[PDB]
RNA sequence: ACUAUGGUUUUUAUU
RNA sequence: AAGCUUGAGUCUCGUAGAGGGGGGUAGAAUUCCAGGUGUAGCGGUGAAAUGCGUAGAGAUCUGGAGGAAUACCGGUGGCGAAGGCGGCCCCCUGGACGAAGACUGACGCUCAGGUGCGAAAGCGUGGGGAGCAAACAGGAUUAGAUACCCUGGUAGUCCACGCCGUAAACGAUGUCGACUUGGAGGUUGUGCCCUUGAGGCGUGGCUUCCGGAGCUAACGCGUUAAGUCGACCGCCUGGGGA
C-alpha cells in the first residue's frame, strides 16, 4: 500500500452532495484493507484571492493509507462529484500518528 | 518541514510582495531555503496565498 | 589506460630533478625492479624498495651531484606498439663509449656492453648515459 | 520591499532608486551592515529583565 | 476521424473515407420510420420551384426529435448511426421508463452514455435545457427561437454558439456567421457541440458516387444560349458580362435581405 | 532495477550450485529477466526514449554475452536454448 | 529630419 | 586453459539533481464579446501620418470566454549519449555517487561500415490562433524607400500524426589512464573528535578564480593543462576556379 495526504476544498453551492460521496468510499478502501486516519473538517476560511465568485470556502483532511488503483478510483470519484474543489494528493511522509 | 495546510511560520520567508525571501538574510541551509522556497509555491494552491500581487 | 609497465618510469625520474627532489614513487612490476637494479649497479639511482603483496608500490632513491641532477640524458629510442630489436652483433653504441643501451635478453635485464660479454641479443628498452 | 505605511501622504522622493533597497544596504559601498546586524539586535533585545 | 483510400482501382487515389467502430451498418429501428414524400421541386402546377433535386435515390426519415419530445426526462444512448440529410448524422436514445426516440447528435464517439433534461440536468454537453438556466460562456446547439415541431439555429455538423450576456427574458449570444444576437430564454438548447464535424473533408471520389445518392451537378451559365440564360457565351466561348443569375440579377457583392420587421433580435449583424 | 525476489529468481535457483553466478549462463539469463523487465516498462504509455533506447542497450548487452556463450564456453549454448525462450 | 563618391603611381651606393 | 581478484561492472542500505516519458491542473494581463457611468479622446516617432472612435473609443465598473507562456524559487548552484533541460500534483525510469560486506573473473577502452538524434526555419492532412509576425496593403521619411518609424496582416510560432535532418552543433581542443605547482573560494556523502569549533582533522565526490614550471608566431592552456607520456580511431598538402 502508499500513503496519501488528501486535503479538498468544498464548493459553498453544491455541499450537500458531499457526504454521499465520501462517507460511502470508506467502505471501498477498507473493503481493501487500507486505512482513513481522520477525515476532520477545517472550516470556513477567507480566502488570499476571489476563485471567481468564490472568496470564502469550507475545508476537509482525509489522511489515507491504500492501493495506488483505490487512489486512482477516488480521484474519478472526486471528478464525477463535481462538489469537490481539488483532491490535493501528495505522496508519502508516512502515515499521521497522535492525532498530528 | 512535511506540511503547507498552516503557514503561520511559513509567512516569516515570504517578502512583503509575495516572493521568496533569500537565505542570506535568514541565516537558513541552502537545502532548507529549497524546502521552504517550494513550500511557499505549494501553500498557494491551497489558496491560503496568493499569487498576486496587483493592488 | 595502461598499456606498457615503463612508460610512466622514465618520465618520473626524468622529473623532479629541478625541485631536486631526493625520492619518488611508482606502481611496482617485474621489469620496474629488474631494471631499477641495474640503474643502482650503474649508479644512476641510490636506493630501491618494494612495498605491498597484491599490487606492490616502488620508492626510487633518486641520485644528486653539487648543484646538479646525475641522470641527465635519459630516453627509449623505441615504442610499445613499434618495439626495437638486436642481434648479438648490432647492439647500439651511446656516447661513442661514454653511454649504455639498455636490452631484455633471454636471461633477463642487462647493459649492451654485459649482452655482448654473454654472447646474446634481444629488445632494446633504454638509452643512458 | 514596497510601501506598507504612508498613510494619507508618502516620503517619496526617488522612491526606491538609491533609497530603501541597494546603496545604502548592501552593493556599491558595503557601510554599516544593515542587512546582517538587525536580527542580532533582535536576538540581545528583549528586555532582558524586569521588563 | 478520416482516412486515406489506396489505389486498387482508377481515380481511387484521391479518396478519403469516414470510420467509426460505434457505428451499427445494419438497418434502423424499424418502429421509428417513414419514407419522406418529396414534391419533386415542383408546385402543382408542374413549374420548377427548386432545381437540382430531380434524380434522387431513396431515403427515408428517423421520426427525428426537434419537438423536445419527453421533456424534463432523462435518457441513454443505445447505439450511433448514419442519416443521409443532416451532417452531424444521428443517435438513438432509450427513454427513462420505456421507449426509443431518434436525436440529432451531440459530439461523442460512444454509447452506453447517459443525459438528462430540464432544469434539473448537469452542466454537462448533451443535456437539453431551457437557455434561462445555463451560464454566461456556456457554449449550446439547436438553440430554439419558438416552441413546435421544429428546432431553430446551430444545427450543421460541428457548429455551436456561446453565450456572452443574461437579462431578463432574453440572453445574447455570438453566431458562427459573425451576427450578435438577443434570443429568448425560455427556449430549450442543448449544451456543447453539434457531432461530426469532419463533414467537409468528403471528396465523392466518383462522379457516379453523387448520382447514386440523388445529387445533382448544376447546370452552367455560360454554356447556354444567351436568350435562356443572360450570362450565356458566344461561339468562341468569350465572357464579356457581369456575373448574374438565371433570372439576370447581379450577384458578385449585391445584397438581398428586404425584411424590415425581424428588429427584435438584432443587436450587431455580420461584417 | 530488477527486484530483489526478480533476482533471486535467477541467481539463487538458476546456477549449478547454491547461490551461483560462475556458471555463465546465469549472467545471461539475469539479463534476458531485466530486458523482459524493460519491454514491461511500457503500458501505461508506450514511446518513453530513455527505455526504448535503453531496451536496444539490453540487446547489445545480451549480444555481447551471448556470443562469448558461443565462443569460449565449449557447448553451454545448447544447454541453455532448452531454457531460455530465445526464438520464443 | 537630413549623404553618394574619387580609376592608376614615386625617389642613391658607400667606407 | 585453471586458480588469484590489483583493471572494469553489480546488489543491500543511502545522496543530490531545470535528465526523459505519460496523464492532470492554476494566477494575472494584452485580447475578444455584451450592458452601465461619462465624455472625445486614443495610438505613435527625431517630429509626424495611415488607423481606432465620434453610429459612443480611452478610462472605470459589471458579467464571461479565447490563446501562448509559466514572476519569485535561482546560487560560477544542478542534471543530459549530443541536441539540450527550471510552474505545482500523480503514474513510470536511465546515469553518477557514499558506508560496510558479498560476487563475475578480463566481462575494460577504442571503432571502419551500419543504425541512431535538433536549437530555429520548412513540408503533408486537419484543428486552434491572445502576444508577435516573412510576404501583403497602406502611411511617413526621401531624390526614391523595396530600409529607420507606424496602423493592420498571411504563412509561421501552438496541437495530432508522418516527413525534413542542419549550424559559429563552437564548452572551436577525438579518447581511457597516471604523475605534478603557489594561494584562495564554492559545494555533496562518510569516518574521527565529550565538535569542549559560533568546525575542524582525515577520506571519498564535486568545483570557481588568481599565480607559476613547461607549451605557442601570438592570443591562450595551466593538476578539470594546449605540461609529462603510452595505446585505439579519424583527418591534411597554396589562393581563385568551386
Amino acid at each position: 500500500m502508499r500513503h496519501y495526504e488528501i486535503v479538498f476544498m468544498v464548493h459553498p453551492d453544491q455541499s450537500e452532495q458531499v457526504p454521499g460521496m465520501i462517507e460511502r468510499y470508506t467502505a471501498a478502501i477498507t473493503g481493501a484493507e487500507g486505512k482513513i486516519h481522520r477525515l476532520e473538517d477545517w472550516g470556513r476560511r477567507q480566502l488570499a484571492y476571489p476563485i471567481n465568485k468564490l472568496h470564502k470556502a469550507h475545508y476537509v483532511l482525509m489522511n489515507v493509507e491504500a492501493p495506488q488503483e483505490v487512489i486512482d478510483e477516488l480521484e474519478t470519484t472526486f471528478r464525477f462529484n463535481d462538489a469537490v474543489i481539488r483532491s490535493m494528493v501528495m505522496r508519502t511522509k508516512h502515515a499521521v500518528t497522535e492525532a498530528s | 518541514e512535511i506540511d503547507y495546510k498552516d503557514i503561520a511560520t511559513l509567512k516569516n520567508y515570504i517578502t512583503e510582495s509575495g516572493k521568496i525571501v533569500p537565505s542570506r538574510i535568514t541565516g537558513t541551509r541552502a537545502k532548507y531555503q529549497r524546502q521552504l522556497a517550494r513550500a511557499i509555491k505549494r501553500a498557494r494552491y491551497l489558496s491560503l496565498l496568493p499569487y498576486t500581487d496587483r493592488h | 589506460s595502461m598499456q606498457d609497465p615503463i612508460a610512466d618510469m622514465l618520465t618520473r625520474i626524468r622529473n623532479g630533478q629541478a625541485a631536486n627532489k631526493a625520492a619518488v614513487t611508482m606502481p611496482s612490476s617485474k621489469l620496474k625492479v629488474a631494471i631499477a637494479n641495474v640503474l643502482k649497479e650503474e649508479g644512476f639511482i641510490e636506493d630501491f624498495k618494494v612495498e605491498g603483496d597484491t599490487k606492490p608500490e616502488l620508492e626510487l632513491t633518486l641520485k644528486y651531484f653539487q648543484g646538479k641532477a646525475v641522470v641527465e640524458s635519459i630516453q627509449r629510442v623505441s615504442r610499445p606498439g613499434l618495439r626495437i630489436y638486436k642481434r648479438k652483433d648490432e647492439l647500439p653504441k651511446v656516447m661513442a663509449g661514454l653511454g649504455i643501451a639498455v636490452v631484455s635478453t633471454s636471461k633477463g635485464v642487462m647493459t649492451d656492453r654485459a649482452a655482448r660479454q654473454a654472447g646474446l641479443g634481444g629488445e632494446i628498452i633504454c638509452y643512458v648515459a | 520591499i514596497k510601501v506598507r505605511e504612508n498613510e494619507p501622504f508618502d516620503v517619496a522622493l526617488r522612491r526606491f532608486k538609491r533609497s530603501c533597497e541597494k546603496a545604502g544596504v548592501l552593493a556599491e559601498v558595503r557601510r554599516r551592515e544593515f542587512y546582517e546586524k538587525p536580527t542580532t539586535e533582535r536576538k540581545r533585545a528583549k528586555a532582558s529583565a524586569v521588563k | 476521424a478520416v482516412v486515406k483510400c489506396k489505389p486498387t482501382s482508377p481515380g481511387r487515389r484521391h479518396v478519403v473515407k469516414v470510420v467509426n467502430p460505434e457505428l451499427h451498418k445494419g438497418k434502423p429501428f424499424a418502429p421509428l420510420l417513414e419514407k419522406n414524400s418529396k414534391s419533386g421541386g415542383r408546385n402543382n402546377n408542374g413549374r420548377i420551384t427548386t432545381r437540382h433535386i430531380g434524380g434522387g435515390h431513396k431515403q427515408a426519415y428517423r421520426i427525428v426529435d426537434f419537438k423536445r419530445n419527453k421533456d424534463g426526462i432523462p435518457a441513454v444512448v443505445e447505439r450511433l448511426e448514419y442519416d443521409p440529410n443532416r451532417s452531424a448524422n444521428i443517435a438513438l436514445v432509450l427513454y427513462k421508463d420505456g421507449e426509443r426516440r431518434y436525436i440529432l447528435a451531440p459530439k461523442g464517439l460512444k454509447a452506453g452514455d447517459q443525459i438528462q433534461s430540464g432544469v434539473d440536468a448537469a452542466i454537462k454537453p448533451g443535456n437539453t435545457l431551457p437557455m434561462r438556466n445555463i451560464p454566461v460562456g456556456s457554449t449550446v446547439h439547436n438553440v430554439e427561437m419558438k416552441p413546435g415541431k421544429g428546432g431553430q439555429l446551430a444545427r450543421s455538423a460541428g457548429t455551436y454558439v456561446q453565450i456572452v450576456a443574461r437579462d431578463g427574458a432574453y440572453v445574447t449570444l455570438r453566431l458562427r456567421s459573425g451576427e450578435m444576437r438577443k434570443v429568448e430564454a425560455d427556449c430549450r438548447a442543448t449544451l456543447g457541440e453539434v457531432g461530426n464535424a469532419e463533414h467537409m473533408l468528403r471528396v465523392l471520389g466518383k462522379a457516379g458516387a453523387a448520382r447514386w445518392r440523388g445529387v445533382r451537378p448544376t447546370v452552367r451559365g455560360t454554356a447556354m444560349n444567351p436568350v435562356d440564360h443572360p450570362h450565356g457565351g458566344g461561339e468562341g466561348r468569350n465572357f464579356g458580362k457581369h456575373p448574374v443569375t438565371p433570372w439576370g440579377v447581379q450577384t458578385k457583392g449585391k445584397k438581398t435581405r428586404s425584411n424590415k420587421r425581424t428588429d427584435k433580435f438584432i443587436v450587431r449583424r455580420r461584417s | 532495477s530488477l527486484s530483489t525476489e526478480a533476482t533471486a529468481k535467477i541467481v539463487s535457483e538458476f546456477g549449478r550450485d547454491a547461490n551461483d553466478t560462475g556458471s555463465t549462463e546465469v549472467q545471461v539469463a539475469l539479463l534476458t529477466a531485466q530486458i523482459n523487465h524493460l519491454q514491461g516498462h511500457f503500458a501505461e504509455h508506450k514511446k518513453d526514449h530513455h527505455s526504448r533506447r535503453g531496451l536496444l542497450r539490453m540487446v547489445s548487452q545480451r549480444r555481447k554475452l551471448l556470443d562469448y556463450l558461443k565462443r569460449k564456453d565449449v557447448a553451454r549454448y545448447t544447454q541453455l536454448i532448452e531454457r531460455l525462450g530465445l526464438r520464443r
